[PDB]
């Protein structure tokens, strides 16, 4: 039997490859991954399907791109979605893409179309061991900036929820932790923005413990009409 | 729209 010459994934926050079929699978196949959302609310995932071995988007072949839409408002990271990749006898690819709670679907099919051909498939095999070191630095780079997008991300809802419980100089303290994390996660130094996450996670403890705080004494022993 | 993010490892 046949088999696919190159792996088949999906781009990932970031600008990472996930991969769903590993190269060299033989065919029929169908294998599935699960993901989230990034952001509070998120309603739509981009599903951007993807062809080969390496790590970042740009040095994989961009396959084809639709949107999941319909997901249930939730808080980010709570929404549960499966992408479920098959490839058929033929070499037809269908990619459906699923949210949990209300099985809400999107999905493609992409004909086989003009190949690559053995030679450049070869190239993108030996580059992915020859830029391997490379790359794996830049997915740590990457996912590092994630991170402190997550980090960001969390703050910015936290303030949008309670900033009621900060005086303008705390918050002012807050903001430009989060502002100097913003500006070191556009640049390429992973021990930078590792540090300036945990300082922002430092200025923000005693904002996280009077959030907690809060919610405790509200629950155990009452709210008041007042705030 | 935001691409996903893994759910776990």
């Amino acid at each position: 039997m046949d088999v696919i010459p190159l792996s088949l994934g999906l781009e990932t926050m970031g600008g990472l490859v996930e991969k769903v079929i590993p190269r060299n699978t033989t065919i029929p196949v169908a294998r599935a991954q699960d993901f989230t959302t990034f952001k509070d609310g998120q309603t739509a995932m981009s599903i951007h399907v993807m062809q080969g071995e390496r790590e970042l988007v740009q040095d994989c072949r961009s396959l084809a791109r639709f949107a999941l839409r319909g997901i249930p408002a939730l808080p980010a990271g709570g929404a549960h979605i499966r992408v479920t990749f098959q490839v058929d006898a033929d070499g037809l690819l269908s990619v459906t893409a699923m949210e949990k709670s209300t099985g809400v679907e999107a999905s493609i099919q992409v004909k086989p179309s003009y190949g690559l051909t053995d030679s450049e498939i070869a190239s993108m095999i030996k580059d992915s061991m020859s830029y391997a070191e490379q790359d794996v630095k830049a997915r740590m780079l990457a996912e590092q900036k994630v991170e402190a997008a997550r980090v960001l991300e969390s703050l910015h809802g936290a303030l949008a929820a309670d900033a009621a419980l900060l005086s303008a100089a705390e918050r002012q303290v807050i903001d430009d932790a989060a502002a100097h994390l913003s500006e070191v996660a556009q640049g390429d130094d992973v021990d930078a923005i590792e540090q300036a996450i945990k300082n922002v996670d430092k200025q923000t403890q005693d904002f996280a413990a009077r959030r907690m705080d809060q919610s405790v004494r509200r629950a155990l022993k009452g709210h008041s009409v007042d705030e | 729209e935001l691409p996903p993010v893994k759910i776990h490892c």
